[PDB]
């Protein structure tokens, strides 16, 4: 069983639950142990010295607000006695000033770490469908013995990339929401978006062909780990909505700095191709929104990106093919009759015709 | 409906009868200059029993006229053909046929 | 009983010898000839096969072993069946007076250098980690290949496996071994009684015991010869992220086998005439408990005192007390 | 049920079946049994009809006529399997030879079942097999 | 097309239109393959065979069109049946010789004896004429013999000029020369074309004992490895047809010998010694008899026949495979791992020939010469249901199953159905439907299938752990009796006591978790009806299911006895649910091992059965007897007689309305015969009930 924070778009992401099972491997079960000191912050974590926790995927801290509840709040709000915790091996209430990395106190695999708040002395314990909420309490149950498992390195890497990307794209979506209703001004990042976006296309880059089989499989495993975490944090939906709100005018914002709109749509469709191309899970979760792609398919300027995403979805999940129907296929044949002779349109029709091994005869 | 040119005549008087099976070699193509079927192609002479109402209507109307060796051209009206439905895959909706039928034998 | 009455009735009822129109007898001959005649000795061929393959460019047997390693290194979340693998692992396991006795020792050492030059250590040590917790026939053939190489307590193979596990630093392998021991068997409580009642009316218990006598034999042979580095590596597992202490896990399996032995004993404590089924089942559990005691000798044996301490704080002692309460009354 | 018997049952059914779905009508039971040569009382016929919507079909017709055949098979085979032994033709088997003819193959169990025979078989000693029928066939 | 070797974008677009034409007609769409015989239009393909100047992409494209229009459907249909080996027992089958006439030589596997079943093909004609149901027919036709001679010619020319190592050949590289050509030659060899004067020519083109010993690229020798595995399969077919040819002459002499023995021991003059002769005479079935005869042959005059024929079934193509796959591994270090995996399968297979025969004997099966047409008809319907595994469709499935239902061979040969594995096929199609009338006919076929023999019900019992995972389909429906997957898991237990014992408590935990999901309906009684089949099975309730089911229900059975007494005036699902629950709780704790012995556990369980439904059940007994009314009272009889002297019995005396309705009816006409078996067990107000019984014996005058 583990700690968590609830999923996407429920709050604005402030409560605390538990859950066990398969939410441990996900992204939103991640907490970063900051300290008070700047200097020698990377000392060994000792029994009874203060610590904070930080939600690594949204960017908020575990600040016990004793007026109300056990919330999640920002850098500008959270202060020391509200959130400085301690770790013991017993549930009792009986150091601070060192330099060096100090005394190697707490293990990961062999540690029964009871979380004890400092200011109010409350204890992180659980209440009584498994969304078992944890509560701060003066006494506690017997089974508040939280054990510790560190993350890996690259999961911490993808985790911080998640909140960086979200904190940039909500700015970009709010910029489009401001500049789209009324005529402007309001600052809207473009070169930050273009640099970050070519970076994320580099980050989900497929492995090479010219590589040893062992390192290629390791690279492909790390790739699937990255795709799976951006699925379970909801990047596909976010990028999808940004592609909606960009695909209105055809080149309102500053038209010297709104001249990168073309390659930003090129990069967003290429990145949407990149968050799908391996996983059957992700294009299966994606398969609800397929008429969206096929409706934007005939927009004559981005049809390369829509078609590559559509092909990379239709190959690698037979669950997508049962949603697709006659109007969509007729639209793709009309795409063939608008835009000359592609061979990509016929690869789409070939993969739409047959699944993995199961053909589909009415289609 | 059917409008027949004589491409090569037969004798003109030995034209078929009900209860007979005619042995033809049809090589039928579209109005637009494109070929769709040919019984010259797989080298099987197509046979059909008149009166049992097997084939499309204009083909049976034209096989009533031709004689024992007459080659003709059965340009069929599109409502006498597959029709507003068309044949699903070969003949488009509301298409015209230009056959080429060389009647050979009777049974 | 009850249905045996109807069975004895049906024995007289089945009066036609061979009326059997013409071909039901042909069919039953066909099944009997399948069963009791085709299954013979063919198996001179294994060493002939491998001496036919280990001939020089990379050798054919290295092509084969490298094929199975590249299959095991991919990502599937569930291993295949691989009748190819299930055949060639059985072939490579079938293919392994004093001066004559060191000659036998030296040819066994050659027949294992025949494999573990070509990376047959690493394909075993991979195909165990790849099958996550699954106890299929795949893992059975991999363990029989891992035993058929270490069979004399070879030390090039043990050092080869330890250098492999310290390079490609697998938490998957020790995670996979603890996950294998998590099921493996019990003896029983009641499936034997149900098996006995079914046999009594209509006319297993250790379904896969021999998998456990492969697994703990494999864990014996990695430490036999007093590899204090490997005996310590099964405990502390230094470089990897999350260590799996395999020795308290094998203590837990010994405890589970103990309690199932004791609660087979309490079943037989009053009836006092042990049947043939009770003997054939009971010795079959005795071998597994004997085997896991032999492994716990081979972890401790060269006095690696950290392993004695880490085992002395385990639940060994409840299992030893329960074996004494079995022993006294059973003897 | 044999080759010939199941062939005959399917031939009689499919000859009395017309529409091609595997269901004859309800009143065809006495007709198909008298085409097969069986004319029982009407109560057994009504039980067999109500054991089968109102469409008498293939499956349990096969099963019921299997039962009707295996009754006569029970009689004839419990006759002939004891006609194998007891060479003077009376049904009186001695108890020692009952021990001999009971420990057959197939079952081959221990002194439990033949003790079950000898504890209650009627022994005077010659044993008639009607006591064995009424004992062993429940 | 020949000009198009330099216009590369038009080349690649037409290569992908060929890929779409070959990918649309994927796995048996004949309604589409006739329209492609309009477009790509047969002798066009015969011209794209021949051109030594077409681009290699267009050459592989037109060979994949020639396969996937006219040949692929029947090639896959015969590759499905190549592992079944079923064979008649006619005199043509008995003339199979195993060995070419007293040599030491192999058959050279172009032998046309091949007396197995091997489903015949139909090529329909693609003429664009009459509505005649030929568009949905078997497949389009093609000139077979023309292309047979053409592929022979192209192979002879390509080998006799590619062994010269030109810098020419047809697709630039040698891959486009051989890969499509050996591919079409392979799918032409499978279909039983190439009669004996073409097989010998072909093998002389491969064996000489050539094509096999050249220097070849990877996919050429991958196709050749598949071809050569087919040659080993024809070796196996010859071997097994030969061994059935031997069995037909061994078994007649064995029958004659044992009935000769039956005569010589029938007239036992002296004596024991003849009592074990009657013992071996009268074993369990013919299976133990044949195992006994082969065992006594294993440790007369007939023993020389087996001891000689087994040495004739020692078995030089085997040696050339086992040499050349090694040579290809040695010389030419192999990428493309499918080739290595296909290589060592053959290297293993040519050594483990006894093992291949071990694998292939429990599929061969014999049929008398009458049933041959019906086995072809059943097996063509089964090829349809095999082919429909990888996809409007439901009508083909229904008509296939419904025609399988009506064959003589489906009952005369119940072992052939397990040998075909078609229960696993129909199960897998049913499962592939699930995440309609399709499933309601598939479950009906499976429940039909479990009742054709008792040992067949074992073969369906090895799937019950999965078959309960889908159980929640059976709900409020008319096609819920005899159509749910739950009903298949129920009808795979019904009669057997062995299969009653062999199931486990997690399966019963699946059923009781799905019954404790029903804390409200109609869905509860079907899980209860399965538990009723779990615990009881012959009249005597088996207790190692009864105890576990009672434990899992006494967690939460889920007042209540007056709540069945509530809802008479509301609907029938609640009443039937409480009757099924009281039946299920009524089918445990018998009285042999309760009165003849203080069993402990039996007493305890019986007390737990006391503790609920606490003998105030008599209102729910009596209030039925005047007014539903047939069966709920019968469920209460099976609770009260089993769980719970004649003073309590004389409290309960009535059935005067049923005795009075002899001339009224019409469900009362089926309750009257319902209680003529029910109140017979409570034999073990007296004048009034005696008068009512004598009046019923006036209704039974």
């Amino acid at each position: 069983e583990c700690l968590t924070v609830p999923s996407g778009e429920h709050e604005q992401r402030r409560t605390v639950h538990y859950e066990g099972g398969a939410v441990s491997v996900h992204a939103r079960s991640l907490w970063r142990l900051e300290t008070l000191r700047v200097a020698w912050s990377g000392s060994h974590i000792r029994w009874g010295q203060p610590f904070r926790l930080r939600h690594v995927t949204t960017g908020k801290y575990l600040s016990l607000m004793e007026d109300k509840s056990l919330l999640l709040m920002d850098k500008e709000k959270a202060d020391v006695k509200s959130t400085a915790f301690t770790f013991r091996s017993s549930k009792e209430k009986l150091r601070k000033e060192v330099d060096g990395m100090g005394t190697s106190e707490i293990k990961y695999g062999d540690s029964v770490c009871f979380i004890q708040h400092i200011g109010t002395g409350l204890w992180l314990t659980y209440q009584s469908s498994i969304q078992r909420k944890a509560i701060m309490h003066h006494e506690g149950h017997m089974d508040d013995g939280l054990n510790l498992s560190r993350s890996q390195h690259e999961e911490s890497r993808t985790a911080r990339v998640i909140r960086s990307t979200v904190f940039l794209f909500n700015r970009f979506i709010r910029g489009l929401d401001a500049l789209s209703k009324k005529a402007k001004t309001v600052d809207l990042p473009i070169e930050s978006v273009s640099l970050s976006l070519q970076d994320l296309i580099g980050y989900f880059h497929p492995p090479d062909e010219h590589l040893e089989h062992e390192d290629k499989q390791n690279r492909l495993r790390a790739l699937k780990n990255r795709q799976n975490l951006f699925q379970e944090e909801g990047m596909i939906n976010l990028v999808l909505e940004c592609i909606d709100r960009l695909h209105v005018y055809s080149s309102v914002a500053g038209r010297e700095a709104g001249e990168s709109w073309k390659s930003i749509l090129n990069s967003l469709y290429e990145l949407l191709a990149a968050l799908i191309r391996g996983n059957r899970k992700n294009c299966a979760q994606f398969s609800g929104s397929l008429d969206w792609l096929i409706s934007r398919l005939e927009r004559l300027e981005a049809s390369s990106g829509i078609l590559e995403v559509l092909h990379c979805v239709l190959v690698e999940s037979p669950e997508a093919l049962n949603i697709i129907k006659e109007g969509h296929i007729k639209s793709i044949i009309s795409l063939l009759d608008k835009h000359g002779r592609n061979h990509k349109v016929l690869d789409v029709l070939c993969s739409l015709c047959v699944c993995h091994g199961v053909a589909v005869r009415s289609n | 409906g059917v409008e027949i040119e004589t491409i090569s005549p037969g004798d003109g008087r030995t034209f078929p009868k009900k209860g007979q099976t005619c042995v033809v070699h049809y090589t039928g193509m579209l109005q637009n200059g494109k070929k769709f079927d040919s019984s010259r192609d797989r080298n099987k002479p197509f046979k059909f029993r008149i009166g049992k109402q097997e084939v499309i209507k204009g083909f049976e109307e034209g096989a009533a006229q031709m004689s024992l060796g007459q080659r003709a051209k059965l340009t069929c009206t599109p409502d006498v053909a597959y029709g507003a439905t068309g044949h699903p895959g070969v003949i488009p909706p509301n298409a015209t046929l230009i056959f080429d039928v060389e009647l050979l034998n009777l049974e | 009983s009850k249905q045996r009455k109807r069975a004895v009735v049906a024995c007289f009822r089945m009066a036609p010898l061979y009326n059997l129109p013409r071909h039901r007898a042909v069919n039953l001959f066909l099944q009997g000839y399948e069963k009791s005649w085709i299954e013979t000795e063919e198996h001179y061929f294994e060493d002939k096969l491998i001496e036919d393959l280990a001939k020089p460019r990379v050798d054919p047997l290295h092509q084969l072993i490298l094929l199975f390693s590249r299959t095991a290194l991919t990502e599937k979340c569930k291993l295949e069946e691989d009748f190819l693998y299930m055949a060639y692992a059985d072939i490579m396991a079938k293919s392994c007076s004093f001066e004559e006795k060191e000659m036998e020792k030296q040819k066994l050492l050659y027949q294992q250098a025949r494999l573990h030059d070509r990376g047959a250590a690493e394909m075993v040590l991979q195909t165990i980690s790849a099958s996550k917790g699954e106890t299929g026939p795949m893992v059975a053939a991999t363990l029989k290949l891992g035993i058929a190489i270490l069979n004399g307590g070879n030390s090039t193979v043990q050092q080869k496996m330890l250098e492999y596990l310290k390079e490609k630093k697998d938490v998957g392998f020790f995670q996979s071994l603890a996950g294998l021991m998590q099921s493996c068997s019990v003896l029983d409580l009641n499936a034997f009684e149900r098996q006995n009642k079914a046999e009594g009316l209509g006319m297993k218990v250790l379904q896969d015991d021999e998998f456990t006598c492969d697994l703990f034999r494999f864990l014996q042979l990695l430490c036999e010869g007093h590899n204090s580095d490997f005996q310590n590596y099964l405990r502390t597992q230094t470089g990897n992220n999350t260590t799996v202490n395999i020795i308290i896990s094998t203590v837990d399996y010994l405890l589970r086998v103990q309690e199932s032995i004791s609660d087979f004993y309490w079943y037989y404590s009053g009836k006092d005439v042990i049947d043939e089924q009770g003997q054939r089942n009971f010795s079959k559990a005795i071998q597994v408990a004997k085997q896991v005691f032999n492994t716990l000798t081979e972890y401790i044996q060269g006095p690696c005192t950290g392993n004695q301490q880490s085992l002395a704080h385990s639940r060994l002692w409840d299992a030893v007390v329960g074996f004494l309460h079995v022993f006294a009354h059973m003897q | 049920l044999t080759e010939e018997q199941i062939a005959e049952f399917k031939e009689a059914f499919s000859l009395f079946d017309k529409d091609g779905d595997g269901t004859i009508t309800t009143k065809e039971l006495g007709t198909v049994m008298r085409s097969l040569g069986q004319n029982p009382t009407e109560a057994e016929l009504q039980d067999m009809i109500n054991e089968v919507n109102g469409t008498i079909d293939f499956p349990e017709f096969l099963t019921m006529m299997a039962r009707k055949m295996k009754d006569t098979d029970s009689e004839e085979e419990i006759r002939e399997a004891f006609r194998v032994f007891d060479k003077d033709g009376n049904g009186y088997i001695s108890a020692a030879e009952l021990r001999h003819v009971m420990t057959n193959l197939g079952e081959k169990l221990t002194d439990e079942e033949v003790d079950e025979m000898i504890r209650e078989a009627d022994i005077d000693g010659q044993v008639n097999y009607e006591e064995f029928v009424q004992m062993m066939t429940a | 097309i020949l000009e198009l070797t330099e216009q590369e974008e038009l080349l690649k677009f037409h290569y992908h239109t060929l890929r779409l034409y070959s990918a649309v007609c994927a796995l048996g769409n004949h309604r589409v393959a006739h329209a492609l015989c309009s477009h790509v239009d047969e002798p066009q393909l015969l011209y794209a065979i021949e051109n030594k100047y077409m681009p290699g992409l267009l050459r592989a494209g037109y060979y994949d069109l020639l396969i996937d229009i006219h040949l692929s459907s029947y090639a896959t249909a015969r590759l499905m049946m190549n592992n079944e080996f079923i064979v008649p027992m006619t005199e043509e089958t008995k003339s199979i010789t195993l060995f070419p006439d007293e040599n030491k030589k192999h058959g050279l596997p172009g032998i046309g004896l091949s007396t197995s079943l091997r489903p015949r093909m139909q090529f329909s004609s693609p003429s664009f004429v009459s509505i005649n149901n030929e568009c949905y027919q078997y497949s389009p036709e093609f000139p077979l013999d023309i292309l047979k001679a053409k592929t022979i010619q192209m192979l002879t020319e390509a080998v006799q000029e590619g062994s010269l190592h030109a810098r020419d050949p047809v697709g630039g590289t040698t891959e486009f020369l051989f890969v499509p050509l050996i591919k079409l030659f392979y799918t032409l060899l499978i279909m039983g074309i190439f009669h004996n004067e073409d097989l010998k020519h072909i093998l002389q083109l491969i064996e000489p004992s050539g094509l096999l010993q050249m220097k070849l690229p990877e996919p050429v020798k991958l196709q050749m490895c598949l071809l050569l595995q087919y040659l080993c399969d024809c070796q196996v077919r010859h071997r097994i047809e030969a061994i059935v040819a031997f069995s037909d002459d061994f078994v007649a002499k064995l029958q004659d010998n044992q009935r000769f023995r039956y005569n010589e021991v029938m007239q036992a003059l002296n004596m024991e010694c003849p009592c074990p002769e009657e013992i071996r005479d009268q074993l369990l079935d013919f299976h133990e008899d044949l195992m006994t005869h082969c065992g006594i042959e294993l440790d007369l005059t007939i023993r020389g026949r087996l001891l000689s024929l087994v040495e004739k079934v020692t078995y030089t193509l085997q040696q050339l495979i086992s040499e050349t796959m090694v040579r290809w591994a040695q010389e030419s270090v192999i990428e493309d791992p499918e080739l290595v995996r296909a290589m060592f399968v053959l290297l293993h297979r040519q050594y483990d020939g006894i093992g291949g025969l071990v694998r292939a004997l429990p599929k061969t099966y014999t049929i008398n010469g009458v049933s041959v047409e019906d086995t072809i008809n059943l097996l063509a319907s089964l090829g349809q249901i095999r082919s429909l595994l990888s996809v409007e469709e439901e009508k083909l499935m229904i008509r296939g199953l419904g025609d399988i239902m009506n064959n003589k061979v489906f009952y005369q040969h119940p072992n052939l159905m397990r040998a075909l594995g078609m229960h696993e096929t129909v199960m897998e199609v049913m499962v592939n439907v699930l995440g309609p009338k399709m499933v309601a006919n598939c479950c009906r076929f499976l429940c039909y299938f479990c009742r054709i023999s008792r040992q067949n019900q074992k073969a369906m019992f090895d799937h019950l752990s999965y078959l309960l995972e889908n159980s929640s389909v059976g709900l409020a429906s008319p096609a819920m009796r005899g159509s749910t997957p739950l009903d298949v898991a129920a009808a795979s237990v019904m009669d057997n006591n062995e299969l009653a014992l062999a199931l486990r408590e997690p399966d019963l935990e699946k059923v009781v978790r799905y019954l404790a999901g029903c804390g409200l309906p109609v869905e509860g009684e079907r899980y209860l009806d399965f538990l009723r089949f779990a615990v009881f099975c012959n009249g005597e309730s088996v207790e190692e299911n009864a105890n576990v089911v009672v434990r899992l229900l006494i967690r939460r059975p889920e007042g209540l006895l007056a709540a069945m007494e509530e809802a008479i005036k509301i609907g029938n699902a609640i009443m039937t649910f409480y009757a099924a629950l009281i039946d299920l709780l009524g089918r445990c704790a018998p009285e042999m091992h309760l009165i003849h012995a203080a069993k402990g556990e039996a007493i305890r369980i019986r007390s737990i059965l006391r503790s609920l439904i606490p003998l105030g059940d008599l209102v729910g007994v009596i209030s039925i007897a005047f007014q539903f009314c047939p069966d709920h009272k019968a469920a209460m009889v099976l609770f009260l007689d089993r769980v719970y002297v004649q003073d309590f019995l004389l409290h309960l005396l009535g059935f005067l309305p049923d005795l009075r309705a002899a001339a009224s009816l019409t469900d009362m006409a089926l309750a009257l015969n319902r209680y003529l078996c029910t109140a017979v067990l409570p034999l073990l107000a007296g004048t009034e009930h005696h008068a009512s019984l004598i009046d019923s014996l006036l209704h039974t005058v």
